[PDB]
């Protein structure tokens, strides 16, 4: 992972930020990612939420 | 200018910005234009700078284009000491009297003094009671309505009956 | 000894002053035609140049033959010259100042302590008139004799940028010089000028009198102006290029204003503080001689 | 007891160290109420500025955490040579050569360190480019011909910060009351053929000026571009234009800012399209080629500095003060030092001087032995000549 | 909107950086297509310049805006003041990663 700049993750005053990003940053998976790309072009029939 | 004898140490009592912020440059620019009308009133020194800054901001804001460019010239040549011809005649006098004397070398003599309107500048206490004249030199044509902002009761209360 | 002609030494083809330009050896005057100006709101007013000090710095007891022309040109025009007053060899001109000295100023620009065979040299009288003023380059750095390095540049501008009317007035708008340019133009101009045998120019400037001197001052005004141009580029606050429809216009702002910059730049030669002191002194002396 | 040791001995140690080569910043004016450090940053028009001073979370092996308690040993349990009671220990005056030489070792390690990146950036210094529609305003205009223009967002992305670096007044807004002369004064004030559009409609002579002089109008948008001009020819049309790249080198031409040698121009013309990773690969390669083992002190310093990540985008980077408010100030004579006005690509003077000669070599015809194009033709080869 | 310019300005960070391609190859192939003028928004065009990438530059302006947004954010707690300063660094990192 390359979520943070050098030193910032181990930084103690960065902790709330690091927790926020980590709360957002899901692990990479080929399937979810390919899906995210593919559904940009795929027709939608049930409205997305 | 009033012709009085003066015992002051130097003919010009203004400072020269050898190296300065932009605001100092504009202050020095407006200081050689002598905008102020003569006044005998007491002034509040504590806010003087602000006054002189605001004055400057207005002076350039409504001067004729040549006076504007002149102000800009002074503003850019802040190292130069601008002065009226009579000032320089005084300097020539004191040099011929004491040849060894050291005067600031980089000076520019005004061949003609600027014709700008004198500014009233009483920064002391008390409201002005203007008596608006019916007519003047300026001609107006379809001037826009000037909305007056609401004022707090802290500034001015309006009782019904004097 | 090369005898000085009725005109200056500069009348001789041996001392042609030319800058390389458009693939040819252009005369400086026909380069200055390329120059053009953009007045700014700001003004230059020329003040009287203070009279140079009577004191000629003592030539030190120097065994060697000082290369004076090289020192002077490199101080005024050199791309890489620095600390020009530390070595202090300009004082050597004063050796030539004496009547009946054994010293000779060679056409090489060297200052021989004795006349020496197969080295042509300028007539000692003319050189004496020259040294009697230019030895004072030897005290360009001594504090009592330092030239103003700010006001003097007005004259530079006036003699360079100035129209005949602006020159008669003694005041001109601060202008901004510009010319269509090849790559590295100002550097090449400065090197073409550093190669000049300017001692011929200064010697003729100091030795000539009356009609000869006046004819010299007109015939050579553009040479002087080229030296002024190199010098001014050395003190110009900035030197930009401008696109102009598949042509590039070099632009130096501003003429006649010494910005006192000492940081180097690729575009042009740079004056260290010492180079400023030297150029200031040079301009004081040379402008003094130029007006009489 | 210790007072004489401090005021009369340690004070001189401070006075010396303040003069050491690498002690380059001003640390404190002595007045707590008002003092703040000057805050320089390296500033790319491209990437983000990087402040020299920030809370970047680098403890430097715990050096940034300050134990005040240290004052106790300094008072209550340390000896000083001036405080004898009296042994009269002789004062030590340390050899300059040691600190001086290590300072020099650091400096030389640093310049040698930045060199390959500075070189590639010098080459690509003109290479950033804005998108540029060129509307045609004449019957027989070539695609290159016309009125050049660009979106205001491009102007912000590229042109404006560079104008701030060049320290020139912002280009005039044009209102259709504008004379070609006013346009000219603007361009000659900013040294860049750029004006910002404001209100309609631009008049005939002004438009002919912008066309003949290749001035680049900066429209807020391309919503109805032809409405903005009074095109008497009616040759202009919203559908008639050529979108095309415009290199910054083809706008700006400052000598120590944007390398615009035709040598470098054609050399870049030879380059394949480049991503940032490509450029980084180039720098790393050059560094790999020209790395030379340092004096042992220098190896210790590079070891101490940690991995050379170099996230900072060094293209066209300058050194500028920022306001504590966060805005980047224009370079100011009367406050910033002359060295800071132009980075000169972060190359040494002599390197630039040599670079010019090198450019003369690189464009020499004799060197140019990469050939383009072949003619396939079936022919007998009697009396061959290469030419 | 007259008094909510910062909101509108932040909202402009969301405008797409692509272009609306016509689905030409499908129309040539007579592929089924419900619109009478088939189209499709490609998120981003390929880089036409030799060095500048318009996508990355756009993200630079976005992160710059967000950074000055964070910088201008008043905070009460000291820890918030810290996270405010760190968020700007993280933003700077995001910008390089994107580029």
């Amino acid at each position: 992972k390359r979520y943070f700049p050098e030193n910032l993750e181990q930084n103690q005053s960065a902790a709330r930020l690091v927790s926020a990003v980590k709360a957002r940053a899901s692990e990479a998976d080929i399937s979810s990612i390919h899906l995210a790309i593919a559904r940009e072009v795929s027709p939608m029939f049930n409205v997305h939420e | 200018d009033k012709g009085a004898l003066v015992e002051a140490d130097r003919v010009i009592q203004r400072l020269i910005p050898l190296s300065s912020s932009t605001y100092v440059q504009r202050l020095a620019a407006i200081g050689a234009l002598y905008p102020n009308e003569f006044t005998e009133n007491v002034l509040d020194l504590s806010r003087l700078s602000t006054a002189l800054l605001q004055l400057s901001d207005t002076y350039y804001q409504h001067a004729n284009d040549q006076l504007r460019r002149l102000y800009r010239r002074m503003y850019n040549d802040s190292r130069t000491l601008y002065m009226t011809q009579r000032h320089q005649e005084l300097l020539l006098a004191q040099i011929t009297a004491d040849p060894n004397i050291l005067l600031y070398p980089y000076t520019y003599i005004f061949t003609t003094i600027p014709t700008s309107m004198n500014y009233i500048s009483n920064t002391g206490q008390g409201r002005i009671k203007h008596s608006l004249t019916v007519t003047g030199a300026t001609e107006h044509d379809t001037v826009a309505d000037i909305v007056l902002g609401q004022t707090g009761e802290d500034v001015i209360t309006i009782s019904m009956v004097e | 000894m090369l005898q000085q002609p009725t005109g200056g030494y500069t009348t001789l083809e041996q001392f042609a002053f030319t800058i390389r330009n458009d693939g040819t050896n252009a005369t400086p005057t026909q380069f200055l035609q390329l120059l053009s100006y953009e007045a700014t709101e700001n003004e230059l007013v020329k003040k009287t140049i203070p009279t140079p000090e009577t004191h000629l710095p003592s030539a030190r007891n120097v065994p060697g033959n000082v290369y004076i022309e090289d020192a002077i040109t490199q101080a005024l025009f050199g791309i890489s010259a620095q600390n020009v007053n530390a070595h202090g060899y300009f004082s050597r001109l004063s050796a030539l100042a004496l009547p009946n000295t054994s010293a000779r100023l060679g056409l090489d620009g060297v200052i021989y302590n004795s006349e020496t065979i197969n080295i042509p040299f300028y007539d000692p009288a003319a050189v004496a008139n020259f040294a009697a003023t230019y030895a004072k380059l030897g005290n360009a750095s001594t504090p009592r004799y330092r030239a103003d390095m700010i006001d003097i540049y007005a004259h530079v501008g006036l003699e360079l940028a100035g129209t005949d009317a602006e020159r008669a007035a003694g005041v001109m708008p601060v202008k901004r010089a510009k010319f269509d340019s090849w790559e590295g133009s100002l550097i090449s101009l400065s090197r073409d000028v550093v190669n000049w045998k300017i001692l011929a120019f200064l010697i003729d400037l100091c030795s000539l009198e009356g009609e000869a001197l006046r004819a010299f001052k007109t015939r050579n005004r553009d040479v002087f102006r080229m030296m002024l141009f190199i010098m001014s580029t050395a003190v110009a606050a900035n030197v930009v290029n401008r696109k102009v429809t598949k042509r590039v216009d070099r632009v130096l702002e501003y003429i006649g204003v010494n910005s006192m910059r000492t940081a180097g730049r690729t575009a042009t030669i740079t004056y260290d503080l010492s180079r400023h002191e030297f150029a200031a002194k040079f301009l004081q002396l040379t402008f003094t001689r130029w007006n009489a | 007891n210790i007072a004489v040791a401090h005021t009369d001995h340690l004070s001189v140690v401070y006075a010396t160290m303040s003069n050491f080569m690498l002690n380059f910043t001003n640390n404190f004016s002595g007045n707590h109420a008002t003092f703040k450090p000057d805050q320089y940053v390296i500033t790319s028009p491209e990437g983000s500025y990087k402040p020299i001073i920030e809370r970047q979370g680098e403890t430097v092996d715990g050096l940034t955490i300050i134990d005040t308690s240290i004052v106790w040993p300094i008072l209550c349990q340390c000896t000083y040579p001036l405080v004898r009671q009296s042994i009269m220990e002789e004062i030590v005056y340390p050899d300059p050569s040691t600190t001086l030489s290590q300072s020099l070792s650091v400096a030389q390690v640093l310049s040698k360190l930045t060199l390959p990146d500075a070189f590639i950036n010098m080459i690509l210094s003109g290479g950033d480019s804005v998108v540029m529609r060129t509307y045609q305003t004449e019957a027989d205009d070539d695609l290159d011909e016309g009125i050049r223009m660009t979106t205001y967002d491009q102007y912000l992305s590229h042109i404006r910060e560079r104008l701030h670096i060049t320290n020139v007044p912002d280009p005039i807004y044009i209102t259709g009351a504008s004379t070609p002369d006013q346009i000219a004064a603007s361009v000659q004030a900013t040294h860049v053929a750029v004006v910002l559009y404001q209100s309609g409609v631009i008049n005939g002579p002004a438009s002919t000026y912008l066309r003949e002089n290749e001035v680049l109008v900066v429209m807020p948008d391309y919503y109805d571009v032809v409405s903005r001009f009074a095109n008497a020819n009616l040759q202009m049309n919203n559908n008639r234009y050529h979108e095309s790249v415009l290199e910054i080198a083809d706008i700006f031409d400052q000598a120590d800012f944007i390398q615009t040698s035709d040598a470098v121009r054609q050399l870049r013309a030879l380059m394949p399209t480049l991503s940032t990773s490509q450029i980084r690969h180039a720098i790393e390669r050059i560094a790999q080629i020209t790395d030379v083992d340092s004096t042992d002190y220098g190896k210790l310093t590079l070891r101490f500095l940690g991995t050379l990540t170099r996230s900072l985008k060094m293209q066209n980077a300058q050194i500028r003060r920022i306001r504590p408010d966060g805005t980047v100030l224009r370079y100011d004579d009367q406050i910033d030092i002359e060295a800071f006005r132009w980075s000169r690509y972060f190359l040494d003077e002599l390197q630039l001087r040599r670079l010019s000669v090198g450019l003369r070599l690189i464009t020499n015809p004799r060197i140019a032995r990469r050939f383009n194009g072949v003619r396939i033709m079936y022919l007998t080869d009697d009396d061959p000549d290469p030419d | 909107l007259a008094g909510a310019n910062t909101i509108i300005a932040i909202m402009r960070l969301f405008t797409p950086q692509g272009f609306l391609r016509t689905d030409d190859l499908a129309i040539a192939a007579n592929f089924p297509r419900a619109s009478r003028n088939p189209q499709t928004y490609i998120p981003y065009t390929n880089q036409r310049g030799t060095v500048t990438n318009e996508f990355a530059s756009r993200f630079r302006t976005i992160v710059a805006t967000l950074a000055n947004v964070v910088n201008e954010r008043a905070v009460q707690d000291d820890m918030q003041k810290a996270t405010r300063s760190c968020t700007k660094q993280w933003l700077r990192h995001l910008e390089t990663q994107f580029d």
